[PDB]
């Protein structure tokens, strides 16, 4: 029996020291789940970083490890198989702002039952907004015809701290900010800085997108690490 | 088609009708009967003595 | 008078440091949820605390039992023990200061390397120059229990290294405040004092803003930061707290 | 196409008429003087490490000394519980592992997830380096669970409302089991392996027969999804846990539900169930991160397993009622005893 | 779980019509609850929701100011207030609930085979 048990520990030595080297890649990559409704633009998003039930992607900014999956083949029955993901980085989240039957309220709710779920109080989540020249082009021609489906965008002022592009049109910043803040009215309440909402505008392809999600990862881990030492 | 649909579940709870039962009274004396029979085999039911549990 | 209430205050300081270093440790190494590198480092420097009181509880024993040796070797040994534990505290000090800029600097590193680094840099270094200390005072001012300063160019080898990890703290303390008001301006005043209270105690920069009354002040406090340190990092931690709250429940069954 | 309806409602007041007919008495008015069972206080026996992420899932062997584990960190580890020795390790290709299964004869075991597929792993290759034997495929939704019959039958079940069962030598389907509305989130078969229970999200556990792939029966009563479904040690009878913090027992032959387990305390939703070998208790695991054993006969809490420090999503018992085992999202497991 | 609607109708343009929502099989107090249609030619889109009190309310913003959503949880009945309809209120009301109780989000509600979602009643206008 001391032969079997020398086999067993050895085989456990060399087990043992698979897993240790296995548990240093686990740790210097970071888990991120793709999510977005189906007409928003979200693959376009995807096609620009690489250049079955589930699709991974994998990239790397600065030589750090980023874990990118793509839902697919799945009902349309999220709460279930959403659970897996509440120990991701961060959810990014595609959105098109020209979605106003009206998309955008869709979008609305489902991003409160995001906000609002148990097992992902702690789970960041980005936000995109992918149809702004959309939105735009509907508010030029007149189209736009966004008081019907909202009875308060009339009524709105434009924030202090507009930094608009070259060319953008007085009414187009205006409702494509007022687009902003009706998410944001909604990761403002309950928040309690366990976890945030990082609000942003792109275009479907733009090339930055990975520098923004990057930028915002990178604020996560500081601001959980500075929450463990109490410094926040 | 509605109309299949509704024909499958129409179908499935004829079928579902047509089942044998019994009473209830003698589930549960078939459940209280078979856990007394077996109430002396199983551990976590009444501890073992430590020489027995390969866990001590 | 002055020096009788100095010692007064401080030699009840350090009392007061090493009884509530003693329980921190025990109760950081008791639940085994707790353990990670954090709490590995916190444990290094509650044992530089101990041994640090330790020995300036024994430097006065010595003299209370002297005057209630000196030609002897082991009063010069027991001096150089003391100046190697102050030496090795401060440099843990510095450890903390160093491993929390490292995991705000967000970048990969081997953890068991990078932590059999830090114990090394940590116990091991002060070793570098104590000896050396030891050995010139030994060939030279072999006398008097090596407590007479005769030359400032034996007493600079100790002195130095200790006024470089001092500043590196100092360092690390302004960046990290920065990036927390950062941080609180990205999304006031109240919040920004109470996270630049707690982080002294820690990193130990109160040394550069006070380097009788300066002695008082340097002997009272820093005779207090043992405690402190305790009891920001240990009691009051909220993981701490939520600890002992499930396992008084557990034991209430 | 509304007569349909009105036939199918008229049949649905049928039903429940003759559940009311069949139900005179309630379990535990016949069990009401049946002894308690006293205080169950069990303490950890062992634990075991190497888990980086959380347990999705685990099962036993049928000598009821090895086990394998899943975790989401794409890991399957074979423990050999009495010395706690990691036996293989196996990397796989999906992380996203939600399920696992030990072949009774111990020569194989299976996983399955989000890729909707699921493999077989040959523990007794000549080389003795596991690698993948057979892949299975044909499901279009993430596999929740799946179960051995022997070495070449496998049923699973799947979040797309369907339960397949396949020949693994040749990776066919031999029958598609259909009917309902929610996915199957669990199955457990019979067992002398003639029918095989499945609980969905909708409130609903369907019984079906394993060989002419069609339904038997249909039981309701919970207001939200199922997580959880075991046969009784005899095979008569079968419980479940849902969302709606609550417990239930139901009866084959009489095809109605016999109780019921819940307390106010309790407001969280059950994730895993398992009886004993004799079937007097019952364990569950609930996202308030504690076990709780439950007097079958009584309905009154037994006990608590306190010690884990976050959800628990799994749990099991060996056939000889040695060693009970539960994993957890904190990614370690426990031996109780 | 059982959700049916009854009291609707053929209203012209511009009238008024209410909507009561019979429920039995579970604890009404306990469940948020919603009301949902869906048009010819387009998918289900979201109206309304009330909290379990009651002391919370939303609207989609073309029905803002024109109906009301009301609970008699002591009941256990839903109730819609219609006023004021323009031709496009034409659809069918579905009768929802939240998958789950005692939790503030609520998922699937919109989804094509919600199971906890009844017949719906018609209303033309």
């Amino acid at each position: 029996q001391r032969n079997e048990e020398k086999a067993q520990r050895e085989a456990n030595k060399k087990i043992e020291k698979q897993l240790q080297k296995d548990k240093q890649v686990y740790r210097a990559t970071h888990r991120l789940l793709l999510l977005g409704a189906g007409e928003s633009g979200k693959n376009t998003i995807v096609k620009q970083m690489r250049i079955s039930g589930i699709f991974e992607t994998k990239f790397q900014v600065d030589k750090v490890n980023f874990h990118m999956f793509d839902v697919g083949a799945q009902r349309d029955e999220r709460r279930k198989w959403i659970q897996c993901f509440n120990d991701v980085t961060a959810i990014i989240f595609v959105v098109a702002s020209s979605s106003y039957t009206n998309r955008l309220q869709a979008a609305l709710k489902l991003f409160d039952s995001i906000w609002n779920n148990k097992w992902l109080r702690d789970t960041s989540v980005i936000l995109f907004l992918n149809k702004q020249d959309l939105l735009a082009e509907k508010v030029l021609a007149g189209k736009s015809k966004i008081e019907d489906y909202f009875p308060e965008f009339a009524r709105y002022t434009t924030p202090e701290d507009a930094t608009p592009e070259p060319g953008e049109d007085p009414r187009v910043t205006r409702a494509k900010y007022f687009i902003r803040d009706e998410f944001l009215r909604i990761s403002t309440a309950s928040g309690d800085g366990r976890h945030y909402c990082y609000p942003h505008f792109t275009c479907a392809v733009d090339t930055e997108n990975i520098r923004r999600v990057f930028n915002d990862c990178r604020d996560i881990i500081q601001r959980m690490h500075l929450r463990q030492y109490e410094l926040l | 088609a509605s109309i299949a649909q509704a024909r499958k579940l129409v179908e499935q709870l004829k079928m579902e009708a047509n089942i044998d039962r019994i009473k209830v009274s003698k589930a549960a004396a078939d459940l209280m009967a078979y856990c007394e029979a077996h109430a002396k085999e199983d551990p976590l039911l009444t501890p073992v003595p430590a020489s027995e549990n390969p866990f001590r | 008078e002055q020096l009788l209430f100095l010692y007064i205050i401080y030699t009840v300081g350090y009392a007061l440091s090493f009884s509530a270093l003693v329980i921190a440790s025990a109760i950081l190494l008791g639940f085994r949820h707790l353990h990670c590198t954090r709490n590995y480092i916190h444990l290094n420097l509650f044992a530089s605390f101990i041994l640090r009181a330790l020995s300036v509880f024994i430097k006065d024993a010595a003299l209370k039992w002297m005057y209630s040796y000196q030609d002897s070797l082991s009063c010069r040994l027991v001096f150089l023990l003391m100046q190697y534990c102050v030496a090795a505290n401060y440099y843990w000090l510095l450890v903390e200061g160093v491993y929390l800029y490292t995991l705000l600097a967000f970048s990969v590193f081997s953890e068991q390397w990078i932590f059999r680094l830090y114990v090394s840099i940590g116990w091991g270094v002060p070793l570098l120059f104590v000896v050396p200390w030891g050995i010139v005072k030994y060939l030279y001012e072999d006398e008097g229990c090596w407590t007479r300063n005769s030359n400032m160019n034996y007493w600079l080898i100790i002195r130095l290294p200790i006024l470089f990890a001092i500043g590196v703290n100092f360092l690390i303390f302004v960046r990290v405040i920065c990036i927390v008001v950062s941080k609180l301006k990205a999304n006031i005043k109240c919040r920004l004092a109470k996270s630049t209270l707690t982080l002294i105690p820690l990193l130990g920069t109160h040394e550069v803003i006070f380097a009788f009354i300066k002695l008082f002040t340097e002997l009272s406090f820093t005779s207090f930061q043992g405690l402190m340190v305790a009891i920001l990092y240990c009691f009051v931690n909220n993981e701490v707290q939520l600890e002992f709250r499930k396992s008084w429940e557990r034991w209430r069954l | 196409l509304d007569q349909l309806r009105q036939e199918a409602e008229q049949l649905k007041n049928q039903i429940r008429d003759a559940r009311k007919a069949c139900a005179d008495a309630t379990l535990s008015q016949i069990t009401n003087n049946i002894d308690p069972v006293g205080r169950i206080q069990m303490r950890t026996r062992r634990t075991l490490r190497g888990h980086l992420a959380k347990i999705y899932a685990m099962h036993w062997g049928t000598d009821s000394r090895l086990l394998v584990s899943a975790s989401q960190d794409g890991k399957l580890i074979i423990w050999d519980s009495y010395t706690t020795n990691k036996v293989h390790a196996i990397p796989l290709r999906s992380s996203w592992v939600m399920t696992c299964a030990y072949a009774p004869s111990g020569n194989y075991v299976a996983c399955g997830g989000l890729d909707n597929i699921c493999s077989i792993y040959n523990l007794k290759t000549r080389e003795g380096n596991v690698r993948v034997s057979r892949e299975l495929a044909g499901h279009t939704g993430y596999l929740s669970c799946c179960r051995f019959l022997d070495d070449n039958q496998i049923v699973t079940s799947s979040g797309d409302t369907t339960c397949a069962l396949w020949d693994i030598e040749t990776g066919q389907q031999t029958t598609t089991f259909t009917g309902h509305t929610g996915d199957v989130m669990s199955l457990s078969l019979a067992p002398d392996t003639r029918l095989f229970v499945s609980g969905a999200c909708d409130a609903s556990a369907k019984l079906w027969d394993v060989r002419e792939g069609m339904c038997r029966q249909t039981f309701t009563g919970h207001e939200s999804d199922i997580n959880a479904i075991c046969f009784f040690p005899n095979g008569n009878a079968f419980a479940t846990g849902s969302d709606d913090a609550t417990c239930r027992l139901f009866d084959l032959r009489a095809d109605q539900e016999l109780m019921t387990y819940s307390h106010d305390n309790i407001i969280c939703g059950i994730t895993s169930v398992s009886f004993s070998k004799s079937g007097r208790l019952l364990l569950a695991g609930y996202d308030d991160f504690n076990c709780n054993v439950w007097d079958a006969l009584k309905a009154d809490r037994a006990g608590v397993l306190a010690g884990h420090d976050n959800r628990v999503s799994c749990l099991g018992v060996t056939d000889d009622g040695m060693a009970v085992a539960t994993g957890s999202w904190d990614s370690f497991l426990k031996i109780w005893n | 779980v059982q959700l049916q609607e009854s009291g609707g109708g053929l209203v012209q343009p511009g009238g008024s019509l209410r909507l009561s929502c019979a429920a039995s099989g579970f604890t009404f107090s306990n469940y948020k609850m919603n009301w949902v249609r869906q048009a010819p030619g387009k998918g289900l889109e979201w109206v309304s929701d009330i909290s379990q009190s009651g002391a919370s309310i939303s609207y989609t913003g073309s029905v803002k100011g024109r109906f009301t959503i009301s609970r008699d949880n002591a009941k256990n009945t839903l109730y819609l207030q219609m006023n004021s309809l323009k031709p496009e209120d034409t659809a069918v009301y579905y009768c929802a609930r939240c998958p789950a109780p005692f939790t503030r989000d609520c998922f699937d509600v919109t989804s094509t085979t919600y199971a906890y979602r009844g017949q719906g009643t018609q209303v033309t206008v």
